[PDB]
């Protein structure tokens, strides 16, 4: 269950490590004055449509599976 | 109760759907509606069907526009090999 909080603050964190980190913080508010992958996946409506159309396969399959 | 799907094909007139508009969306899905008026002296499309082949010619409220392409399209599936 914890791989998916450790993964998530490892993407979420800078590239650089604590010792060269300080770069990375002035950066951060440099651009102060002015996610496609990792947490969600954006599709188009094709796809959301094959995606709906396998889901309700999948439960009606196992609605048969279970009462038989 | 089982699996798999049946090829039902339905030919029928186009004069007698309850809702001849509702379906002229090309290439789009169109709901349908199965509930059924006694007082539309129509009739609604028959569910769990795979296919349709709408048939008009022209009228509105009278059948005899599928029996002759009906037949001849089971003559020309007959003498596929």
């Amino acid at each position: 269950f914890q791989r998916y909080q450790l993964i998530m603050t490892f993407h979420e964190r800078p590239v650089l490590p604590p010792p060269l980190i300080i770069f990375s913080h002035m950066t951060m508010i440099f651009q102060h004055v002015c996610r496609d992958y990792g947490l969600k996946l954006f599709i188009t409506d094709d796809e959301l449509k094959k995606v709906h159309d396998f889901e309700e396969q999948c439960i009606e399959e196992y609605f048969r599976e279970k009462d038989d | 109760k089982s699996r798999g799907k049946i090829c039902t094909i339905g030919i029928a007139p186009w004069g007698i759907v309850e809702n001849q508009e509702d379906l002229i969306g090309r290439d789009v899905v169109r709901p349908y509606q199965t509930m059924s008026n006694p007082m539309s002296k129509l009739t609604v499309l028959n569910s769990m069907h795979s296919h349709f082949i709408l048939a008009d010619n022209g009228t509105t409220g009278k059948y005899g526009a599928e029996v002759k392409l009906r037949r001849q399209l089971e003559k020309h599936i007959s003498l596929q090999k």
